[PDB]
């Protein structure tokens, strides 16, 4: 039925409109070569402190040598080794040591440049914008059973579509899952995803990219680029024995190879 | 727009300058004067002239300096030296 | 080098196992061999009688010495003008391979002058010199002379604040232009002798750019650097002889998984498809393209991804390490300066 | 140009309190400015150990101003760092350089293409 029977019973000539291509459609007609990569998809919503700690014992032995030079700065020396990293300025001890007031002019500058490098680290983390994905694709463990995970989720496809036949050739049990997960309208499923009446949805990826580029807020985010998916194309169906096919294919190869596409 | 490094810098956008246009010179008494000018406004009034200018132009294009800040420091320390001289003469 | 002897060796990989799956599907035996040169095939005027001829795999197929080109064929218009094609399988774009103070000394020269002159004005105002110096050490780095020292300590924060600001500015905003950002780079529209961009010699990328009638600059520029194989290009960009290379996306992604310094670019252009090179109207067209689409529909494509495609192979140590080396080197001299006071006391 | 004036007035308002706080409960009566503006920048300077409780509350609320002042000044430095200036000495055809190059110390030079309409 549909656009297929108009070509099979030859009331029409060719299907210039967009059409998914599978095996049994190619059994009855002869498709042209495709021009656009349109797959399917699912729409969803250590040693830094160590090198300081090694030299901390060396500076503590230097403070012991200050005590040997010329009277209780042991744990206060640990406070000083903290303050030469952090500069908290707690009133405890006035340093009377000749040597002990010399290396502080290096260690406090090291603390200043370490604080500047930590601000640089936080600015570089501000540059980094993260994006995580719960589902990777068709090889998800969520696709085993929604009762296996704690939320029983829901996802369907277009009714009476070729994606239904593709999944029935992929997984007949997934057809039984989608049998309670059917829907009618594409924008109705969009509203169900926005309001929360639907969890996931399987559809052709390029139309979802066209809708996501005009999405109000970019809340619904696709997953990947068709890596664990069908990743098919869109050609033009013609009747078997039509002489126009070679010329139309040369026109396609001209229309792609010029940047006008 | 094709300069390697963008070192040479233009001055303004033609404000204290000539700011003229480029026409097409024809002989006096030519019948094509109306039709060529119609074709010009047809080529401009559809973005096609803008498409050609997009084709044939490129609208593209680093060091520390605090000499004003160092001059301010050097002036304020001289002011502090004058304030110390106020206490010195007392 | 050595075109003299043709040797039988072992071949495996992607299209080998693809054709093994085809032989599992279709009833045929094989004759697997290679091409005598390193060219895809270009139609060029031969030296005599001013006649076009093909080369590479195409000239050997059209000579009848071969039967089927199972290879990543760059399918375009001029190849289709002569022979019939199958529907493609490898769908991918194109990418570009790349490879990835004095003022403080002035402040240090001024701060000891300040530290001297504050004590030399302290001697007029009704180990004190070393006390004043050791008090001034913690000013820049953490009664009228105290009014001067509070102003100097006010400058001590603003100097290191400007130093922190422009050291953050030196690493956040002004990122060096290690990327090209694709075809729209103005430094490649009119390039120089430094940005060495090239591709495989006599490839269909050059033919696709030959159809491009607005890139006559890049066509006559890569002629000094058109290389035979991509294995030449890997070592040439490893030895920093190249600077840009034009090839498919997923192959260079797999080589980025091989070598971490091999870095692609951001843009993704010429999203094309690759199929099996075929003859004219043949009994190995209908069944074979049905087997191609049967390979498209099942999970054998994901199996091929699991073979080669899916498989792969601030930390604060950049600028503070060279400072910390001088810090650790100064410790020995600082300890040695204590022995002078040992001999003094 | 009006920031330092109100910061000076705030400095007087802060320094007036620790006089009477120490008066209710021995060298930082009028010397509170040397502590106050010295601890604006947090220069780790030994000044005085504060004993007034209201003075400690005032130091605690003043140190948050000292934190946000250096935060806002690093913000001002970053905002000036965004501003990459593109300035030119010559403004146009009415330049003072276009009278005599002996007026300025470097002898400069400028010309056009030969046989030009310019
Ligand atoms: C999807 O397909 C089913 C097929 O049953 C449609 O249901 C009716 O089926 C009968 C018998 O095949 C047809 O005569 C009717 O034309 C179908 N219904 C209508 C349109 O009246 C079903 O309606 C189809 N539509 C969707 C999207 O659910
Ligand atoms: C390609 O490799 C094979 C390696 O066995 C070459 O065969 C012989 O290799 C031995 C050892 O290196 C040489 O001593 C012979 O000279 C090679 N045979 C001859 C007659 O060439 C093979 O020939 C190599 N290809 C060429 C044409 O050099
Ligand atoms: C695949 O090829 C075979 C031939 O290799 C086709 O099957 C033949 O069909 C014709 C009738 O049209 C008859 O000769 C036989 O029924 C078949 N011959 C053999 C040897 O198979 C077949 O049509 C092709 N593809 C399919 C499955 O339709
Ligand atoms: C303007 O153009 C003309 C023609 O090129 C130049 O005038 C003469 O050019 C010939 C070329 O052989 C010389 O031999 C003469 O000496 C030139 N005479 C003059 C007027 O100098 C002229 O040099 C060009 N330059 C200007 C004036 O802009
Ligand atoms: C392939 O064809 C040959 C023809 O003799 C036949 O013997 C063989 O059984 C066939 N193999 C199959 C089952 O494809
Ligand atoms: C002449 O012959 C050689 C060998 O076939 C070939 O490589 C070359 O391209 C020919 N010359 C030209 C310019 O056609």
């Amino acid at each position: 039925n549909g656009m297929i029977g108009e070509v099979v019973y030859q009331r029409a000539v060719m299907a210039v409109g967009s059409l998914t291509i599978n095996e049994e459609r190619s059994e009855v007609v002869d498709f042209s070569v495709p021009f656009v990569e349109t797959g399917i998809s699912v729409m969803v919503s250590a040693s830094v402190w160590v090198m300081m700690f090694v030299m901390l014992l060396i500076v503590s032995a230097i403070a012991v040598f200050v005590f040997e030079y010329f009277s209780f700065t042991i744990g206060k020396a640990i406070w000083l080794l903290w303050g030469l990293v952090f500069n908290n300025s707690v009133p405890v001890q006035n340093p009377k040591g000749t040597t002990s007031k010399i290396m502080v002019s290096v260690w406090a500058f090291f603390a200043v440049i370490f604080l500047a490098s930590y601000t640089a680290n936080l600015a570089a983390f501000m540059i980094q914008e993260e994006f995580v994905d719960q589902v990777t694709g068709l090889s998800d463990k969520k696709f085993q059973r929604p009762h296996d995970y704690s939320p029983p989720f829901r996802f369907g496809t277009v009714p009476n579509g070729s994606t239904e036949r593709n999944i029935r050739n992929n997984y007949p049990y997934m057809h039984q899952y989608m049998t309670r997960f059917n829907q009618r309208g594409v924008e109705d499923a969009l509203v169900s995803l926005k309001t929360g009446k639907l969890d996931a949805f399987i559809y052709d990826a390029a139309v979802l990219n066209y809708k996501a580029g005009r999405d109000e807020g970019c809340k619904l985010v696709t997953i990947g680029s068709g890596y664990i998916f069908a990743t098919t194309g869109y050609g033009i169906a013609l009747q078997k024995g039509s002489p126009w096919k070679r010329q139309i294919d040369l026109a396609l190869l001209q229309f792609v190879g010029d940047g006008e596409m | 727009g094709r300069d390697e490094g963008c070192k040479l810098v233009t001055i303004g956008s033609g404000y204290i300058f000539a700011t003229t246009g480029y026409g097409i010179a024809l002989q006096k008494g030519s019948p094509w004067k109306r039709q060529i000018d119609l074709a010009l406004l047809q080529f401009v009034g559809d973005g096609e002239m803008e498409e050609l200018e997009t084709l044939w132009l490129t609208g593209i294009c680093s060091s520390q300096l605090d000499i004003d800040n160092m001059a301010g420091v050097f002036y304020m320390l001289a002011a502090a030296m004058a304030l110390s001289l106020i206490t010195f003469i007392w | 080098g050595s075109p003299r002897h043709t040797v039988p060796q072992c071949c495996y990989g992607f299209c080998i196992d693809l054709l093994i799956k085809l032989a599992r599907t279709m009833n045929f035996t094989y004759e697997v061999h290679l091409v005598a040169d390193g060219k895809f095939g270009t139609q060029e005027r031969v030296n005599n009688s001013n006649k076009k001829e093909w080369n590479g795999m195409m000239g050997e197929l059209l000579s009848g010495q071969a039967d089927m080109i199972v290879a990543p064929l760059t399918i375009n218009n001029e190849r289709a003008q002569y022979i019939e094609f199958s529907k493609p399988f490898k769908y991918q774009g194109l990418t570009i391979l790349v490879k990835k103070s004095t003022l403080w000394l002035l402040v240090g020269l001024s701060v000891h002058v300040v530290a001297v002159m504050l004590y030399l004005l302290d001697r007029f105002s009704p180990l004190t010199l070393s006390s004043a110096m050791w008090f001034s050490w913690g000013v820049l780095l953490n009664f009228s002379a105290r009014i001067l020292g509070m102003v100097w300590a006010g400058f001590a924060m603003i100097i290191v604040a400007s130093y922190t600001a422009n050291l953050a500015a030196f690493l956040v905003l002004d990122r060096p232009e290690e990327r090209i950002t694709g075809i729209n780079d103005p430094r490649l529209r009119n390039p120089s002798d430094k940005f060495i961009y090239a591709t495989v010699k006599q490839s269909s990328v050059d033919i696709y750019f030959r159809r491009q009638v607005e890139l006559s600059t890049m066509y006559r520029h890569m002629e000094k650097h058109n290389y035979e194989s991509a294995a030449e290009a890997i070592q040439a960009v490893r030895d920093n002889k190249l600077h840009a290379f034009i090839w498919d996306s997923a192959v260079l992604e797999f080589e980025a998984s091989q070598k971490c310094d091999l870095v692609t670019t951001g843009e993704l252009f010429f999203r094309s498809g690759f199929g099996i090179g075929m003859r004219k109207d043949s009994p190995w067209k209908q069944n074979v393209s049905l087997s191609i689409l049967k390979s498209h529909e099942n999970g054998f494509m994901e199996d091929l991804d699991k073979t080669w495609v899916r498989y792969q192979e601030t930390l604060t140590f950049e600028n503070m390490a060279g400072v910390f080396m001088l810090v650790a080197g100064g410790i020995v001299a600082g300890i040695f300066l204590i022995f002078i006071e040992i001999a003094y006391k």
